């Protein structure tokens, strides 16, 4: 795919100069200027930009034109760099930035996986902890694990520099990379929906005096089934609409809003639930500000209100700082959720101490 | 008042007239029972797995 | 058997001086809090003043504070209640009440007719 | 051994029937709130329970408020000793404590204050909240007018007490009765805060034993107790 | 009048205490040098019986070491099966608060008793399938604390109004009433020959009774605080009490002295339930320091910790065969132990 | 989500590097 985008354009005009060679055109459609021209008489020339196989911005939408002579296309009046060249001088710093961010977030997700591998099993293995709250926490930890695995496996099918980069024409590798991308999107959605139900549980235990017994199945529904539907509302809205290559690029608007809205709604509703719970705690504590600040700091990572900022705010701020905020700082959420809900939780340490004393 | 004191006095009256036995003589049976039931108590001896219903 | 003994008393003029001494045996004296419960004639059992294991917290009934004081001394295995600056409205039988629960500051039964860990007390009469 | 498989299956049928019978009472037991009603006999305790209505050891009292069920276990014909049958009252949602402010043969506030002191510091009651009902508050209006009453002598600390500014008394009464009223609540709150455990809290209230707001106050304080208990295991409190 | 009677009572008390001091010759520890320690008894949970909503405050074993009944304060009475952890009956109660149960020696009747001051009797004959309350036994003014069956037709109940009855399930009337305590009777255990039964009261005093005449025979005052639990030695000639003063003590019905007491420095909390084993060598003792315990009747030294609970342990009954050891905490969970 | 944005940017830059190398080899 990296250098395999030139073969299909060669094949699609390979049938040229076979049946049309009977007419002795002045300028035959030779393979010149890495544009497959067509035979034509004197005076026939069409100005064309960079090939649509690239179709990049290039900071200029130039055109390429030639002249027809007896021998053929004698010369090309404009140059490719002059007409639609890349004209990008900041690549030497962009490479450093991209590799730095990639390394930072891959190590962050790796250490998050290492922490939550223990975080989930500690909740699962102990019978005394089996309540609805710990089940929701176990589901949230599993969702972090799924997101981390999906993101760490996306890079292998997309950024594997260890290969020979021959890229065979077989589409099975394309189907594999599409599967990995769909897995990543599903894991991201299921991660942003297992923070919503955290707010739902905390705001249901504090208002409703009768928590229904059948709400655990509903919570599992929103946690897992709804992101599955959202993926279905994306792949089926992208498979035959934007039938592009390996769908890491999100150029079109339709396959991007349909996947951002189920994120923004969750973020907004979780934020409003967070402020409601802060109001409830404040009215509890009104009859000290140190413990209020402590509770707010302890509760910010669980609700995932980090995504509140730099999302409602315009993305026109260099479109780069939010990458640092989320993939570098926010990506450490798994580190700051297992530590203060499975590592420094009093009700779990109270039995880790007796486990450590018993053996 | 007077009835309660009379009841207490009569209750304490018979408590002074009881059999007197040395502590060693009475205690000699406590470990005698244990040594008589030493090899039969499942919690003392290692219970066989075959005859243990909690296997 | 848990036992309590009390002494002191005798006729004293109002505004006089007196002292009440409490002797205990059959148990360790440090563990239990000790307080004084006086019953006036024809009245229910009233509570006066308590001292904890060491003596860190001392409290009084309002009608008694300002004139009486308490003391605890584990080494002598006794309890003290100084009873000076009398009033003609507190002539009563005194019971050096013990609380049953050891190693804790919370215990219920102190002022009841059916309680067991209380002494016969001593009569304190104040008159002109 | 083919004669045991049928009996084993029958025993499994009995066991599964019994677990079915128990999983339905799961929700029944977890739905109701157990409230232990307690206090001195000479108070308006019987009046309070009779309002809640509108030989055995424990007198049951079931009532619904906002479609939540309350079991109020008024203690019936029992002895004065409370050391033992209170130990089993540690799963109750709250301990309603009805105390009369009758500052007269013998003082009632000192004995009740001591009883609350014993309740507060108990080892098994360190997690059960207490709801204080200061009854007979209107009687203080007619009791402070005697001049040399029983409110200033048996509690000399009231002689130099300044009413809190943040406390707004019930309008229509002189500040003197408000002082004498808030004094008792201060006396109780001194201990209710001096413990410092932080796992259970008191709730002071004033009531005249004849009004509908007693049940509403009980329900509101029970809801508050439940809310704080839920916040507890989240380390938010 | 009162002074003369008080002086007579105190003189009799002096004589009794002097006589008790006369009976003392040597401590039980000295003559038990040859008694080897039983060693660290590593006991592990073989089965665990989920199914109780709220705390289990009492439980009883059947007379075949197979069925055990477990009272709970949720308003249930479950008849387990220790072999397969199956529930064969789940009979509910009309009073939420249950403070004691009993399984009839014939295995046909069950009892219960709590703050309702009524000792319901449940009939497991089941000629119609559904169990019935065969008889409700009323007449107590305090609160029932422990009821045990003498036989199929005699049930003795302990109440908190300083009174032990002895009922008759055929007619439902007290044959005889035992008075003489001062505080709250809260634990009694029948003799192996079912002739006499001890009765500890919250005034720190035990009093051997009798079921034929109805008069106290011996009395004991060794504890410094309210008594909590009591049983008999398998021989029936000794019994160990445990009280809230963080001590355990042992008695004899003829020596009338504290034969050998058990304590340690690190215990500062009382004891909730007590039981022996059939060799008279393992005093199992459920403490309120969130774990059960075991002591030796002849060593007074540590031999094992049954730490598996999350609250107090209010019930601890070794089985008749000696094979297993049930236990039940306020954590609403019940366990079975068997040393292996 | 931000991860899609970073992946889009990195993919576009990788394609840019590839096309630059291809024209460098050609031109």
């Amino acid at each position: 795919r990296f250098h395999l985008e030139i073969q299909e354009e060669e094949t699609k005009c390979a049938e040229l100069l076979r049946s049309q060679t009977e007419k002795h055109k002045a300028c035959s459609g030779v393979w010149d200027n890495i544009t497959c021209w067509r035979p034509a008489n004197v005076g026939e020339t069409v100005t064309v930009p960079c090939p649509k196989v690239f179709s990049n911005f290039y900071s200029k939408a130039g055109n390429i034109s030639k002249n027809c002579t007896s021998d053929g296309w004698s010369e090309t009046f404009p140059d490719f760099v002059d007409a639609c060249g890349y004209s990008d001088p900041e690549d030497e710093s962009k490479i450093t930035f991209y590799i730095l961010v990639k390394a930072i977030y891959t190590l962050g997700y790796s250490v998050s996986l290492m922490s939550l591998a223990t975080g989930s099993i500690i909740l699962c293995l102990f019978r005394k902890l089996h309540c609805t709250r710990n089940y929701i926490h176990l589901n949230l930890f599993l969702s972090f694990i799924l997101r981390a695995i999906s993101v760490l496996v996306k890079d292998d099918v997309l950024y594997s520099s260890s290969g020979t980069l021959h890229c065979p024409d077989q589409p099975s590798s394309w189907v594999g990379c599409k599967l990995s991308l769909v897995f990543l999107q599903y894991c991201i959605m299921a991660n942003f929906f297992w923070l919503l139900v955290e707010g739902l549980y905390l705001h249901t235990l504090l208002v409703a005096m009768l928590p229904p017994r059948r709400c655990f199945l509903a919570y599992l529904l929103i946690g897992w089934g709804l992101p599955t539907v959202c993926i279905g509302a994306w792949t089926a809205a992208r498979l035959y609409l934007e039938d592009t290559g390996c769908w890491d690029t999100n150029d079109h608007s339709v396959p991007w809003w349909v996947i951002r809205i189920p994120i923004l709604i969750s973020i907004i509703v979780n934020f409003v639930l967070f402020i409601s719970i802060i109001r409830i705690l404040l009215q509890k504590l009104t009859s000290q500000y140190k413990r209020l600040a402590k509770s707010t700091l302890l509760l910010i990572p669980l609700f995932g209100v980090h995504y509140m900022v730099f999302a409602v705010f315009p993305i026109s701020i260099s479109s780069k700082y939010q990458i640092l905020f989320e993939l570098c700082l926010g990506s450490f959420q798994g580190l700051v959720v297992a530590v203060l809900y499975c590592f420094l939780n009093s009700e779990v340490q109270c039995e880790l101490k007796r486990k450590w004393r018993s053996r | 008042s007077i009835a309660q004191a009379r009841k207490l006095v009569e209750q304490l009256k018979m408590e002074a007239n009881i059999d007197r036995i040395k502590v060693s003589k009475a205690a000699a049976d406590l470990m005698a029972y244990c040594e008589a039931h030493a090899k039969e108590d499942p919690l003392l001896t290692p219970v066989p797995a075959s005859e243990n219903p909690f296997r | 058997q848990v036992q309590l003994q009390e002494s002191g008393g005798g006729l004293v003029q109002p505004g006089g001086s007196l002292r009440l001494s409490c002797a205990a045996s059959g148990f360790t004296f440090s563990n239990y809090k000790m307080n004084w419960v006086r019953q006036a004639p024809g009245k229910g059992l009233e509570w006066v003043s308590d001292i904890s294991q060491s003596g860190a917290s001392i409290s009084y009934t309002g009608s008694v504070k300002g004139r009486f004081t308490i003391s605890r001394d584990n080494a002598k295995n006794t309890l003290y209640l100084q009873m000076n600056s009398l009033k003609p409205e507190d002539t009563a039988v005194y019971y050096c009440a013990r609380c049953p629960a050891p190693f804790t500051r919370d215990c219920f039964d102190v002022t009841s007719t059916t309680y067991a860990y209380r002494g016969q007390g001593t009569q304190v009469t104040v008159s002109s | 051994t083919e004669d045991q498989r049928n009996e084993e299956k029958a025993q499994r049928e009995a066991n599964k029937k019994i677990e079915k019978q128990l999983q339905k009472d799961k929700q029944v037991y977890r739905a109701t709130h157990r409230l232990l009603l307690l206090g001195a006999g000479e108070s308006g305790k019987n009046t309070i329970v009779k309002q809640m209505r509108i030989t055995s050891g424990i007198f049951e009292t079931k009532f619904q408020v906002d479609k939540v069920n309350f079991h109020m276990f008024d203690v019936g014909a029992q002895r004065d000793e409370r050391r033992k049958w209170i130990q089993c009252f540690n799963d109750v949602t709250a301990i309603i404590f009805v105390v009369a402010s009758s500052s007269n043969q013998t003082n009632r506030l000192q004995a009740a204050l001591k009883l609350f002191d014993s309740i507060w510091n108990n080892k098994w009651l360190r997690d059960t909240s207490v709801i204080l009902f200061l009854n007979k508050q209107d009687l203080l209006a007619e009791k402070v007018l005697a001049g040399k009453s029983k409110i200033e002598d048996y509690f000399p600390e009231f002689a130099r007490y300044t009413t809190p500014e943040d406390a707004t008394p019930e309008p229509g009464e002189d500040p003197r009765v408000t002082r004498a009223k808030y004094f008792i609540r201060d006396e109780f709150l001194r201990i209710s805060t001096a413990s410092g455990d932080g796992r259970h809290y008191c709730y002071p209230h004033f009531t005249c034993s004849v009004d509908t707001e007693n049940i509403r106050r009980v329900f509101n304080d029970c809801r508050d107790i439940i809310q704080r208990m839920h916040l507890r295991q989240y380390e938010l409190l | 009048e009162l002074d003369q009677l008080r002086q007579e009572a105190e003189q009799l008390k002096n004589q009794i205490r002097d006589a008790r001091k006369a009976c003392a010759d040597a401590t039980l520890s000295q003559i038990t040098n040859n008694i080897d320690p039983v060693g660290r008894i590593q006991m592990r949970t073989r089965r665990t019986l989920r199914g109780h909503l709220a705390k289990i405050y009492a439980m009883h074993w059947g007379t075949d070491s197979r069925l055990l009944v477990s009272a709970s304060q949720d308003g249930k009475l479950i008849i387990w099966d220790s072999y397969t952890t199956n529930k064969v009956h789940a009979i509910p109660l009309r009073s939420s608060w249950v403070m004691t149960c009993a399984y009839a020696p014939s295995g046909n009747y069950v009892a219960c008793g709590g703050l309702d001051n009524i000792c319901s009797i449940y009939n497991l004959k089941t000629r119609e399938g559904n169990v019935r309350v065969s008889r409700e036994l009323a007449g107590h003014t305090g609160y029932l604390s422990c009821c045990r069956f003498l036989d199929d037709n005699q049930i003795v109940t302990s109440s908190g109004d300083t009174t032990c009855a002895l009922w008759d399930i055929e007619t439902g009337q007290q044959t005889t009433t035992f008075t003489g305590h001062t505080g709250d009777v809260m634990s009694l255990s029948l003799a192996p020959d079912t002739r006499l039964f001890v009765s500890g009261a919250c005034d720190a005093s035990a009093k051997l009774w009798d079921v034929r005449e109805g008069m106290c025979r011996q009395t004991f005052t060794g504890h410094e605080s309210d008594i909590n639990a009591i049983c008999f030695f398998p021989n029936g000639n000794a019994f160990a009490t445990g009280s809230d003063d963080a001590t355990c003590r042992l008695f004899d019905l003829r020596a009338d002295q504290e034969l050998m007491t058990y304590s340690h420095d690190n215990i500062i909390c009382g004891i909730t339930s007590v039981s022996f084993s059939k060799s008279g060598r393992l005093l199992l003792a459920g403490y309120d320091d969130f774990n059960c315990n075991v002591w030796d009747a002849l060593k007074a030294d540590r031999a094992g910790v049954l730490a598996g609970h999350d609250n107090r342990v209010s019930c601890l009954g070794v089985t008749d065969d000696g094979m297993a050891v049930a236990t039940g905490s306020w954590d609403s969970f019940l366990k079975i132990w068997n040393g292996s | 989500h931000s991860d899609g944005i970073f992946t889009d940017s990195y993919s576009r830059y990788r394609k840019q590097m590839a096309v630059k190398k291809y024209l460098a080899a050609v031109l």
